[PDB]
Formats: structure tokens, C-alpha cells, sequence
């Protein structure tokens, strides 16, 4: 009687490639199966928490649509959906997704999403500030104080972590320490490139020191002008899920390939800053002439196996196949309790 | 309540701004205008910050996106 509409289990549901949207499919599967966040939708948390009137939000549209198409994926009415009213709202609020790369998607989508549920209704103006020989624990403290004063919202709870700045003027010598909020991880890999690495080591590269780009300068103060400072991030506070986006487009663009090393990365007891983590979602991309072809693997939390989702298709998936060198951006949650 | 922030052109030019948190984004596009002379209906800034890239939108101030002092936001043509 309807394409696509089939009694299935919740959340087994895939979703139609409307013209080159499989960027945007594999960032909705992985959304889709962090479990906080679908049952804050599912349990219809949401409605009292709607931002209609926030001035970075988009008047509680995204989060409305979102939310829409979590309950299709999530009603056990359909073996897919076609995600077109969710895609008109990301077209019309970010345009630039029209006629793509799945993480800036997927970073889009944790702004928006924030701004729409935004529990600040009236946002103070808050002038940030460094460490000024402060001791790291106070100043963390003051910075994520001072996130939540203006950012508060179910993707902040989930998603938002801080990490430790050091920036080092090269011609002063200044230093300067600030505490700054993230939502997700950017890590880069071995260059040249290697034929394995481990996760922990790219998150090593991470937080090494490095000085700025001379395209990306840093204002000194004491200098009164841009400098190529050296930043150096140590993992300060991490959320209870972690998206950790490797950076395999690392080639300039004329040599058209990425980094395909096999990274490594646990599917259980991921390791940071004394944290231990899981995997419950990956976001595969493989090469292809018009910019290849984006899927995820996820892990269904209503009977913990693993499945693929490729568009409209869902199958089922085991953990052995999850590390190869398709992985492009993965999701892991904080384990409640370790030891 | 005046201060500095800086824009850094597509060239790689940084532009100085004396500005207010109060001042719009219609406004800080026609700081920019007077300035480098590009119109303001051609002008994308985006402010990137560690947590999120925004685009500066008609109709906010600087004060809605938190911009600091010596802040810096990117200037794309388009
Ligand atoms: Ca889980
Ligand atoms: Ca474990
Ligand atoms: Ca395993
Ligand atoms: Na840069
Ligand atoms: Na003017
Ligand atoms: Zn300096």
C-alpha cells in the first residue's frame, strides 16, 4: 500500500537518498542511535523546551522536524523513510547544504538543535577571560559557568565537553590559558601517511603542541597584533557522548584521495582522561569520483546488535566488520561506571 | 562599552573595527563597506568559535553571538 511503510522494529529504518543526501542520512543514523537524545525526543522532553524566540536558533524548526523524523525512524511503522521535510529546514537555515561532508552536517545540526531547545530565554553578554594564574580547577569551573549562563540545552548535557587552551606568543613569549567548550573532536592523523595507527595516538596528535598556520594567527595583545602563537589542548572535561571526527581529508585537493590508513579504534573501553567510553555509532565514507558515498553502522539500544545502514537499507551487522578504513567519524557514550 | 574587533578578509587582510556589543550586524556590514567597499548584500561572516561556526545574521547584534573584544570574524564573498 506504501513504499517503505512496513511494520519493523523501532529504529531498523532507513532513509531515502534524495540526490546526493547520504552525508546527510549517516549523520541522522548516528544521531538517531545516541540513545540519550532519541528518548529526550521519543519521551516528548522537547515541547516544554522549544526556543522560539533564540537569536542563533531557527525558530524551534529544526528541532521540531528533527524530532519528526526521529518518531517515523522510531515508530516501527517503516523499513525506511524519505527525510524531505527535514531537509527543507536544513536547506532553508544552512543553505550551503544544497545541490557535502557529513561532519559539517552533523555540526550544524548539534548548533541548531541546541539553539532550538536553548533553556536561556534571555542570554547575559559575558565577557570571557584566561587563566591569569588562576588554578586550572577555578578557571574550568568559571568558563563552563559561563557556557551554561548563555548555552544550556539537552545538546550541552549530551555532547559538550571543555578543553584547556595554552596559546604561546612566539615574539612576547605570553602565554595565555582559557577553558573552551566543544562538541565534538577533530583529530588528525599520521602525516605521512601510516599504514596503521591506533585511535590513542591520533588523540595524542590532538594534544600536541603546534603552532598556528600562518592562515590562522591569534591575536596578541601585549604584541597588538596576530601572531602564529603555538596552541597546545589537553582534554579538560569530556561529555557523555563523545563524536570524534578523523580529519582523512588531510591531502591538499589537487591529489583528489584521503588518508586511508586503518585507524584502530576500540569498539569497548575507549580510554581518556579518565574516562572510559563505547562506540555506538560509526559514520563510513568510501571513495568515489563525486565525492564518494557516506553510511554508519549503529548499535540498536533495544536489542544491543549492531546494524548497517546504507540509505534506504538496513541490515544486520557485526562488530568485527565496524574498523576499516571507511571510518570516518565515530560516536562513543561514557560508560556509567568502570572497576 | 567601545571596542575593537577584527575582520579577516578572504585576501588574508585583517580589518580593524571600532565597534559596540550593541551595534547590529547591518551595521558591522557597513563598518566593513566603508572600509573595504564591498556591499553589504555580498558580504558572509562567520564567527568561529571553538564550540560552533556561526553566521552572523541581519537583525542581531554583536552581543547575541557573545563577540569579544579583539575578536576576529571571517569574511567570505558570496
Ligand atoms: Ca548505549
Ligand atoms: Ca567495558
Ligand atoms: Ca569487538
Ligand atoms: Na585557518
Ligand atoms: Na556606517
Ligand atoms: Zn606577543
Amino acid at each position: 500500500s506504501e513504499p517503505g511503510r512496513n511494520n519493523e522494529q523501532p529504529g531498523l529504518c532507513g532513509l531515502s537518498n534524495l540526490g546526493n543526501t547520504c552525508f546527510m542520512n549517516s549523520a541522522i543514523q548516528c544521531l538517531s542511535n545516541t540513545p540519550p537524545l532519541t528518548e529526550y525526543f521519543l519521551n516528548d522532553k522537547y515541547q516544554e523546551e522549544l526556543n522560539f524566540d533564540n537569536p542563533l536558533g531557527m525558530r524551534g524548526e529544526i528541532a521540531k522536524s528533527y524530532a519528526e523524523l526521529i518518531k517515523q525512524m522510531w515508530s516501527g511503522k517503516f523499513s525506511y523513510v524519505t527525510p524531505r521535510a527535514f531537509k527543507t529546514q536544513v536547506g532553508r537555515f544552512a543553505p550551503q547544504f544544497s545541490g557535502q561532508d557529513c561532519q559539517e552536517l552533523l555540526a550544524f545540526l548539534l548548533d541548531g538543535l541546541h539553539e532550538d531547545l536553548n533553556r536561556i530565554r534571555k542570554k547575559p553578554y559575558i565577557q570571557l577571560k584566561d587563566a591569569d594564574g588562576r588554578p586550572d580547577k577555578v578557571v574550568a569551573e568559571e568558563a563552563w559557568e559561563n557556557h551554561l549562563k548563555r548555552n544550556d540545552s539537552i545538546i550541552v548535557d549530551i555532547f559538550h565537553g571543555l578543553f584547556k587552551s595554552t596559546l604561546v606568543c612566539p615574539e612576547c613569549a605570553k602565554i595565555s590559558v582559557t577553558f573552551d567548550p566543544f562538541c565534538y573532536l577533530t583529530l588528525p592523523l599520521p602525516m605521512p601517511k601510516k599504514p596503521f595507527v591506533k585511535l590513542k595516538d591520533c588523540i595524542e596528535l590532538f594534544t600536541t603542541k603546534e603552532k598556528l598556520g600562518a592562515e590562522d594567527p591569534w591575536y596578541c595583545p601585549n604584541c597588538k597584533e596576530h601572531q602564529q602563537a603555538t596552541k597546545k589542548l589537553d582534554l579538560w572535561s569530556l561529555p557523555p557522548v563523545l563524536v570524534v571526527h578523523l580529519k582523512r581529508f588531510s591531502y591538499s585537493r589537487y591529489m583528489r584521495d584521503k588518508l586511508d590508513t586503518l585507524v584502530d579504534f576500540p569498539i569497548n573501553d575507549l580510554d581518556m582522561s579518565g574516562c572510559r567510553y563505547n562506540l555506538i555509532a560509526v559514520s563510513n565514507h568510501y571513495g568515489g569520483m563525486g565525492g564518494g558515498h557516506y553510511t554508519a553502522f549503529a548499535k540498536n539500544k533495544d536489542d544491543g546488535k549492531w546494524y548497517y545502514f546504507d540509505d534506504s537499507s538496513v541490515s544486520t551487522a557485526s562488530e568485527d566488520q565496524i574498523v576499516s578504513k571507511a571510518a570516518y567519524v565515530l560516536f562513543y557514550q561514557r560508560q556509567d561506571s568502570s572497576g | 562599552a567601545a571596542m575593537q574587533i577584527f575582520v579577516k578578509t578572504p585576501t588574508g587582510k585583517f580589518i580593524s573595527l571600532e565597534v559596540e556589543p550593541s551595534d547590529t550586524i547591518e551595521n558591522v556590514k557597513a563598518k566593513i563597506q566603508d572600509k573595504e567597499g564591498i556591499p553589504p548584500d555580498q558580504q558572509r561572516l562567520i564567527f568561529r568559535q571553538t564550540w560552533a561556526s556561526k553566521q552572523l545574521e541581519d537583525g542581531r547584534t554583536l552581543s547575541d553571538y557573545n563577540i569579544q573584544k579583539e575578536s576576529t570574524l571571517h569574511l567570505v564573498l558570496r
